[PDB]
RNA sequence: UGGUUCGUGGAGCCAUGGGGGAAUCUGGGCGGACCACCGCCUAAGGCUAAGUACUCCGGGUGACCGAUAGCGCACCAGUAC
RNA sequence: GAGCUAGCCCUGGCCAGGGUGAAGCUGGGGUGAGACCCAGUGGAGGCCCGAACCGGUGGGGGAUGCAAACCCCUCGGAUGA
RNA sequence: GAAUGCCGGCAUGAGUAACGAUAAAGAGGGUGAGAAUCCCUCUCGCCGUAAGCCCAAGGGUUCCUACGCAAUGGUCGUCAGCGUAGGGUUAGGCGGGACCUAAGGUGAAGCCGAAAGGCGUAGCCGAAGGGCAGCCGGUUAAUAUUCCGGCCCUUCCCGCAGGUGCGAUGGGGGGACGCUCUAGGCUAGGGGGACCGGAGCCAUGGACGAGCCCGGCCAGAAGCGCAGGGUGGGAGGUAGGCAAAUCCGCCUCCCAACAAGCUCUGCGUGGUGGGGAAGCCCGGGUGACAACCCCCCGAAGCCAGGGAGCCAAGAAAAGCCUCUAAGCACAACCUGCGGGAACCCGUACCGCAAACCGACACAGGUGGGCGGGUGCAAGAGCACUCAGGCGCGCGGGAGAACCCUCGCCAAGGAACUCUGCAAGUUGGCCCCGUAACUUCGGGAGAAGGGGUGCUCCCUGGGGUGAUGAGCCCCGGGGAGCCGCAGUGAACAGGCUCUGGCGACUGUUUACCAAAAACACAGCUCUCUGCGAACUCGUAAGAGGAGGUAUAGGGAGCGACGCUUGCCCGGUGCCGGAAGGUCAAGGGGAGGGGUGCAAGCCCCGAACCGAAGCCCCGGUGAACGGCGGCCGUAACUAUAACGGUCCUAAGGUAGCGAAAUUCCUUGUCGGGUAAGUUCCGACCUGCACGAAAAGCGUAACGACCGGAGCGCUGUCUCGGCGAGGG
RNA sequence: CGAUGUCGGCUCGUCGCAUCCUGGGGCUGAAGAAGGUCCCAAGGGUUGGGCUGUUCGCCCAUUAAAGCGGCACGCGAGCUG
RNA sequence: UGGGAGAGGGUGGUGGAAUUCCCGGAGUAGCGGUGAAAUGCGCAGAUACCGGGAGGAACGCCGAUGGCGAAGGCAGCCAC
RNA sequence: CCGAGGGUAGGGCCCGUGACUGGGGCGAAGUCGUAACAAGGUAGCUGUACCGGAAGGUGCGGCUGGAU
RNA sequence: GCGGGGUGGAGCAGCCUGGUAGCUCGUCGGGCUCAUAACCCGAAGGUCGUCGGUUCAAAUCCGGCCCCCGCAACCA
């Protein structure tokens, strides 16, 4: 049937996105975090 | 003079629909209509705070003149009277000899092609604004402001009305559409005469449908849901309500008087409501 | 009401959200309710090294590991997935 | 985390073809005038039949599946909440 | 050595199941070490409202070409969406940005919150909505409204000429809108032609024909022609559009009013530029100076902001027009003409799917447009078929049981079973005909029946054209022919009688329940006078509502009909300025500690002292509740009547072995040969009862009962046949 | 209890004998025919239907007869539900 | 043609007495009710008296053995 | 072709009968009350509404066929 | 299994708190009435379900037995 991922670039972009991270303080924990880790990217890579 | 339908449908055997008699002019005055925002019964945290909204017809907000104060002395014409869907009245269209246009609500028995006016000397005569105090005693009256200069305020919806009872002071005792009599400030306007379409209460919807056009989304009650969702909910098979008759919140339904105790306006009711 | 060992206890002391509200040394606080006496101290302005804490970093050393161990990774690993 | 799902908001889009024939209007008739009757016109409706589209009623299959809900026959809605 | 231990390796099952839609294959020729599987040809089959074509999203080189076959491909592989390498995406007009605003988001001002942060007018951001200038053809292995060719157009800058009170983020107009139904005239698209062009063809018995087969156009500026949309002209006054205004609005006056005019689109024509088949010959070349015409059908698309009716009453802003204001009239703007200028990003390819979402080359999922022809009443239905695309990435044999999907069946016809579960029957259209009941709509396609093909003859009306021919569309009558059968294939209701429940269309447990459940119009109670009540929030602030008691919140009931009885003692709610109780606070009789004392410090009675509770009332469509024992009539039996105990009051109308009845398959009647179910009655109702509504109710139901007719492989009772295994 | 799946039906049976019928007997309050009761005997047989989920039971029509039990109240890696 | 009598009918308007209820005043131990009582109401301030307010309904005297209408039926007053 | 009638399907009218149910008539000496005839002990009758074991009662309006 | 009850003829008080049984109706005699009912004046009738125990003494308190209603008999 219909699944669950229905990906479109927007939508990953305007909320899992840099700076929609940026805006929120735990947005800004989370991109800490990624960089603490070492994460090779801190955002998703969706390629507008 | 509500119009009625042959059955032949099972929902037309009883939705009855406003005659529509009165109304002369079937599109707004563009300068002034402004769009109305449709809220789905959400506030701005996006939470519903009032439940079973939605879904109705689009609609365009037609500016209503509550402040006929605005222009003393200026006498209008009636051009028009007009369905507005914001609004169980009906609205009617005011050419100003100023030439502004403006928005009253229509009392009943008002015809197009006559003058209104509003101020302290303007006759007694049906649609004309004045201030309470110079409204004679005993007079049926509209579109009432609770507060000089406040706007207009009670007595609004179609077929209702206020008569005036006496003066004491600068005030004079109203009997509102409740029953209700109440002190109001001799310098808050109102409109003489009652509120037009006054068979508006005498309409059947008829079915479903006609109350998801009017934004009303369907209603469930407490006794049909769970514990966890109301004081009603529950229960094995069907269910009495087993306790003071509540809301979904837990406050009682059946006789709870809800108005603030110590609210400074009691000083100006003088007796509670009727029936 | 909080802090102190102190959980209302004989409950002081330090702090303070509400109310009332002085004095400038012959003034005021304290010594565990309170009073006397005898003592200690000078509230309602601020600053102040060193001794102390930590280990991303560098070095030194192990009755520390020796590729299923030792860091998740000795190797293109916070990768592939 | 509402790219699934639920509700709502804003802005667009879609619903073959056939059937039934409300009010109104026209004429006729009827009466003091009326109500009303008849014919024509009209084309109303959470109306009727049936694709697309939305469903998921009964049965069979499938059961380490084609598939972590599918397939076949059949069935409901289809101008409306 | 065990922890259904952890990690890894390797076994077992086993050469077993499976190899992913049953749309389908066969041969010849080629390439190669090797071929069922790659390439070419011929034959066969499948899709064709797609299984064809084009957009969008998402994917991201998968596109084209050379060279490859270890792995990937469910087999094979020489092939590939695989490996390696090279190549390929071209725009002032298409889409997005340098334009506008919607929800929403953000947010100078402002407000609020311990911090973090939350709000919030303007403004800003935000599109698949508004606005805005490119159509046809050719070209590459691979891009094309992008390159080229032809013919058009937009904006910006500077210049020239002509004209004007020029000038705006400010004023106004406009933009600017729904649902259904729809007129006229066109275009897309299609059918036919005894006309026009064409390589050819004569077969196997006949035809050299008015024969067969193929094709008969697309684009275009100005001008013109057809069809539409939009639109009054002038003058005086003016206090309103938050300055002004000569604009708009309001009033009076005079002309024009289904017109005309002016303007704006569509269509046709149009200088001109392109295209151009079958067949043959090797994607090409020829056909070819290709021809390019006539008639009909005809949109849901166009004219368009068209018309009509209805109620549920149907965005915003910018571009654009107009008005003025500062400022300025050496300007500035308007018009026409000329030269110059015109940036950024996307563009490959897949795209109902082997490239997207489903771990897979996965029978599932995915929005928009085009979607040809014939016949079947219509149509996007159905069968066949065009263009185009496919045979589904293991095959070959065999011809058991048994499984799946399917075909048929002697006599019987539900005897099967929990149940006609399933499968038959019926089946479209036209005509005849159609009951109880009913809310007069309905019930209804009730039920039931006749017709249905082909040929010849006679004739009625409509569209187009012309009023005629032609083509096309609705019909009527007469005579005939053939078969078992004429909606000859495919698509296309089995019906009736009677209960229960729910009025009804709707909604639901995504993935075991679609219902009698939820919803529903309608009824009642109750709260709410507006800074409403209520809700979300610490708050500010929001919803309520730019609403105002004919309104809004809550609750139960659930169309409609006829109805809804008695109890307020308990609980809830409402009313009650007395009394009773009652906290902090007031008061301070009177005691205590300490000091030489003045004093400092502690305890503390009467009394005053809110809400709440007590107390006195009200209140049932508030929570709820609505008796027992005994006796009695001239047969018996049974009690209209009576006695007494209790209660706040003792169940009313109506219904009743019921979706409720335990004893129970109660009893009696109906239906059956036979009836624990069903239907009708009775009433000792274990344990109905009146808005957790009572009793009915036409219509409706993929709801649950009972019966009947029709018909059947469900069955007696199995048999044979097909295809996938 | 780190799982021994329930009633009933259908299918397939197999055994026991405390025998329902059929075969052989003794006693009879056995005239005959037909019965009663008891003994021997398990070879074979032991029907179709209405009602209910039913096993059982009642009923209809027949019959030589319409037997009673065991096999995890036999049998769901055999079906049904 | 000229006149008259009448509660003949309809619409709207309005005037006074009375009752209930509400508010202020003043005032106290009962009011009410019957054949006689009780229920009920009243120190939470009733009944009786005065002033103000709200509302509905019916029209006293005139009034009669009267008038009008087809009957049912029609009564403050004014106008159409 | 028509055609007696036979068959299928659906209507209408009448008749008999039916578990049970409704009131009605009649019946020498049953039970309960006393509604009406006297002002019948609440004057009666009445159309309607509601109620009650029963006659009845009560509201609304009417009649005298009502007494004094 | 748990709970409550049994007393003049009928329906109920007394039991808990030991000594003494009481209310309405009915029944019997008398009055009023022409007579009956109603009404009025008087009166009788009960060893308290049964047996056993405690006690000076039992309707009364404890135990068994008989009986009568009421509730429960669930997962299965
Ligand atoms: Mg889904
Ligand atoms: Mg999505
Ligand atoms: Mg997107
Ligand atoms: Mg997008
Ligand atoms: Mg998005
Ligand atoms: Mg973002
Ligand atoms: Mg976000
Ligand atoms: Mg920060
Ligand atoms: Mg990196
Ligand atoms: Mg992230
Ligand atoms: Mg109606
Ligand atoms: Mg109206
Ligand atoms: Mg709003
Ligand atoms: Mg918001
Ligand atoms: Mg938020
Ligand atoms: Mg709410
Ligand atoms: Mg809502
Ligand atoms: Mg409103
Ligand atoms: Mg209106
Ligand atoms: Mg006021
Ligand atoms: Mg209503
Ligand atoms: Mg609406
Ligand atoms: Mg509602
Ligand atoms: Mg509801
Ligand atoms: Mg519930
Ligand atoms: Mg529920
Ligand atoms: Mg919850
Ligand atoms: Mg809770
Ligand atoms: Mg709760
Ligand atoms: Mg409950
Ligand atoms: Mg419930
Ligand atoms: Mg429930
Ligand atoms: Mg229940
Ligand atoms: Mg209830
Ligand atoms: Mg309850
Ligand atoms: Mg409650
Ligand atoms: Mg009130
Ligand atoms: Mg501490
Ligand atoms: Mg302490
Ligand atoms: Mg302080
Ligand atoms: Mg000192
Ligand atoms: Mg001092
Ligand atoms: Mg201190
Ligand atoms: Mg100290
Ligand atoms: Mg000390
Ligand atoms: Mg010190
Ligand atoms: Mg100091
Ligand atoms: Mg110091
Ligand atoms: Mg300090
Ligand atoms: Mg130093
Ligand atoms: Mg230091
Ligand atoms: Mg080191
Ligand atoms: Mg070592
Ligand atoms: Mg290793
Ligand atoms: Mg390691
Ligand atoms: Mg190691
Ligand atoms: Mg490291
Ligand atoms: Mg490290
Ligand atoms: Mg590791
Ligand atoms: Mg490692
Ligand atoms: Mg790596
Ligand atoms: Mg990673
Ligand atoms: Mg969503
Ligand atoms: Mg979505
Ligand atoms: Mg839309
Ligand atoms: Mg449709
Ligand atoms: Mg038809
Ligand atoms: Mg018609
Ligand atoms: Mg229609
Ligand atoms: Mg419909
Ligand atoms: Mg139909
Ligand atoms: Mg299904
Ligand atoms: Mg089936
Ligand atoms: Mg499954
Ligand atoms: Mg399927
Ligand atoms: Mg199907
Ligand atoms: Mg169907
Ligand atoms: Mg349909
Ligand atoms: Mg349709
Ligand atoms: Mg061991
Ligand atoms: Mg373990
Ligand atoms: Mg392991
Ligand atoms: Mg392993
Ligand atoms: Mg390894
Ligand atoms: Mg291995
Ligand atoms: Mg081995
Ligand atoms: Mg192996
Ligand atoms: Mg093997
Ligand atoms: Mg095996
Ligand atoms: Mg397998
Ligand atoms: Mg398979
Ligand atoms: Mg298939
Ligand atoms: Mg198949
Ligand atoms: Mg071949
Ligand atoms: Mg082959
Ligand atoms: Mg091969
Ligand atoms: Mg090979
Ligand atoms: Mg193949
Ligand atoms: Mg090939
Ligand atoms: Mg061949
Ligand atoms: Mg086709
Ligand atoms: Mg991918
Ligand atoms: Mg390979
Ligand atoms: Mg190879
Ligand atoms: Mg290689
Ligand atoms: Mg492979
Ligand atoms: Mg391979
Ligand atoms: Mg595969
Ligand atoms: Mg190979
Ligand atoms: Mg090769
Ligand atoms: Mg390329
Ligand atoms: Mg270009
Ligand atoms: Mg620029
Ligand atoms: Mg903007
Ligand atoms: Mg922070
Ligand atoms: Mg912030
Ligand atoms: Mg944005
Ligand atoms: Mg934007
Ligand atoms: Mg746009
Ligand atoms: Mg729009
Ligand atoms: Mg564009
Ligand atoms: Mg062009
Ligand atoms: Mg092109
Ligand atoms: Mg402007
Ligand atoms: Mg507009
Ligand atoms: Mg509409
Ligand atoms: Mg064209
Ligand atoms: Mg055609
Ligand atoms: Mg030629
Ligand atoms: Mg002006
Ligand atoms: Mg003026
Ligand atoms: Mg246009
Ligand atoms: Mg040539
Ligand atoms: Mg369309
Ligand atoms: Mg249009
Ligand atoms: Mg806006
Ligand atoms: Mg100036
Ligand atoms: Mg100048
Ligand atoms: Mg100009
Ligand atoms: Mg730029
Ligand atoms: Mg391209
Ligand atoms: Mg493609
Ligand atoms: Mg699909
Ligand atoms: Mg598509
Ligand atoms: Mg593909
Ligand atoms: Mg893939
Ligand atoms: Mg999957
Ligand atoms: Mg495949
Ligand atoms: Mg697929
Ligand atoms: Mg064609
Ligand atoms: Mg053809
Ligand atoms: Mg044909
Ligand atoms: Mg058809
Ligand atoms: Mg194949
Ligand atoms: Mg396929
Ligand atoms: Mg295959
Ligand atoms: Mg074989
Ligand atoms: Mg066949
Ligand atoms: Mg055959
Ligand atoms: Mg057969
Ligand atoms: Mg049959
Ligand atoms: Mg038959
Ligand atoms: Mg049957
Ligand atoms: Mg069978
Ligand atoms: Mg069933
Ligand atoms: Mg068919
Ligand atoms: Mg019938
Ligand atoms: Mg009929
Ligand atoms: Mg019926
Ligand atoms: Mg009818
Ligand atoms: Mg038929
Ligand atoms: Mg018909
Ligand atoms: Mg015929
Ligand atoms: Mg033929
Ligand atoms: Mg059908
Ligand atoms: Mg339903
Ligand atoms: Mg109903
Ligand atoms: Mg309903
Ligand atoms: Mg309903
Ligand atoms: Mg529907
Ligand atoms: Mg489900
Ligand atoms: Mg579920
Ligand atoms: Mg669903
Ligand atoms: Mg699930
Ligand atoms: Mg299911
Ligand atoms: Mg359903
Ligand atoms: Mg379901
Ligand atoms: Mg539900
Ligand atoms: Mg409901
Ligand atoms: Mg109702
Ligand atoms: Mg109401
Ligand atoms: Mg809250
Ligand atoms: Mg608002
Ligand atoms: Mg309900
Ligand atoms: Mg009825
Ligand atoms: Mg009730
Ligand atoms: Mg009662
Ligand atoms: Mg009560
Ligand atoms: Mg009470
Ligand atoms: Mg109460
Ligand atoms: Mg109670
Ligand atoms: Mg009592
Ligand atoms: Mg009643
Ligand atoms: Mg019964
Ligand atoms: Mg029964
Ligand atoms: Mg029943
Ligand atoms: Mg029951
Ligand atoms: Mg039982
Ligand atoms: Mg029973
Ligand atoms: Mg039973
Ligand atoms: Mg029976
Ligand atoms: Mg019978
Ligand atoms: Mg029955
Ligand atoms: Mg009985
Ligand atoms: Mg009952
Ligand atoms: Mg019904
Ligand atoms: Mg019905
Ligand atoms: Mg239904
Ligand atoms: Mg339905
Ligand atoms: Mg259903
Ligand atoms: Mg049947
Ligand atoms: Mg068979
Ligand atoms: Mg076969
Ligand atoms: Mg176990
Ligand atoms: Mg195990
Ligand atoms: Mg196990
Ligand atoms: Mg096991
Ligand atoms: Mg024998
Ligand atoms: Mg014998
Ligand atoms: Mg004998
Ligand atoms: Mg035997
Ligand atoms: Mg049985
Ligand atoms: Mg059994
Ligand atoms: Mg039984
Ligand atoms: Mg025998
Ligand atoms: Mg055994
Ligand atoms: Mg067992
Ligand atoms: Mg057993
Ligand atoms: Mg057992
Ligand atoms: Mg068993
Ligand atoms: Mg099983
Ligand atoms: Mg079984
Ligand atoms: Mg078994
Ligand atoms: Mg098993
Ligand atoms: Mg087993
Ligand atoms: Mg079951
Ligand atoms: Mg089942
Ligand atoms: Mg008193
Ligand atoms: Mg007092
Ligand atoms: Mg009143
Ligand atoms: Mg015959
Ligand atoms: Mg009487
Ligand atoms: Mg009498
Ligand atoms: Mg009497
Ligand atoms: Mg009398
Ligand atoms: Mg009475
Ligand atoms: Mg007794
Ligand atoms: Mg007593
Ligand atoms: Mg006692
Ligand atoms: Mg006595
Ligand atoms: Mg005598
Ligand atoms: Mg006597
Ligand atoms: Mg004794
Ligand atoms: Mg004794
Ligand atoms: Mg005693």
């Amino acid at each position: 049937m219909k699944r669950t991922w229905q990906p479109n670039r927007r939508k990953r972009a305007k909320t899992h996105g840099f700076r929609a991270r940026m805006r929120t303080p735990g947005g800004r924990k989370v991109l800490k975090r990624r960089r603490q880790k070492g994460r090779w990217r801190l955002t998703p890579a969706v390629r507008k | 003079a509500v119009k009625k339908f042959k059955p032949y449908t099972p929902s037309r055997r009883f939705m009855t629909v406003a005659d529509f008699s009165e109304i002369t002019k079937t599109e707004p005055e563009k300068s002034l209509v402004k769009p109305l925002k449709k809220t789905g019964g959400r506030n701005n945290q996006g939470r519903i705070t009032v439940r079973f909204r939605g879904g109705g017809h689009k609609r365009l907000y037609r500016i209503i003149d509550f402040k006929r104060w605005d222009k003393v002395g200026i006498p209008a014409k009636v051009a028009a009277i007009e369905y507005d869907p914001n609004r169980s009245a009906r609205i009617a269209l005011l050419h100003y000899v100023d030439g502004e246009k403006r928005y009253i609500i229509a009392p009943d028995g008002l015809q197009v092609g006559q003058q209104v006016v509003a101020g302290p000397d303007a006759p007694i005569q049906v649609g004309n604004a004045l201030p309470l105090r110079f409204i004679p005693v005993g007079t049926v009256v509209h579109a009432v402001e609770l507060e000089p200069k406040k706007g207009a305020k009670l007595a609004r919806a179609a077929g209702t009305s206020a008569q005036i009872q006496g003066r004491e002071g600068d005030y004079v005792i109203l009997r509102l559409p409740s029953g209700e009599l109440r002190k109001v400030h001799g310098e808050c306007y109102a409109t003489v005469g009652a509120v037009g379409n006054a068979d508006h209460k005498n309409i059947v919807l008829g079915k479903a449908g006609r109350s998801r056009w009017l934004g009303r989304r369907p209603h469930v009650r407490g006794a049909a849901m769970n514990p966890v969702d109301h004081p009603h909910g529950g229960g094995e098979g069907r269910a009495p309500r087993g306790r003071p008759p509540a809301s979904p919140w837990g406050w009682q339904t059946k006789g709870l008087k809800t108005r603030k105790r110590r609210k400074p306006s009691s000083r100006f009711i003088i007796a509670r409501r009727k029936k």
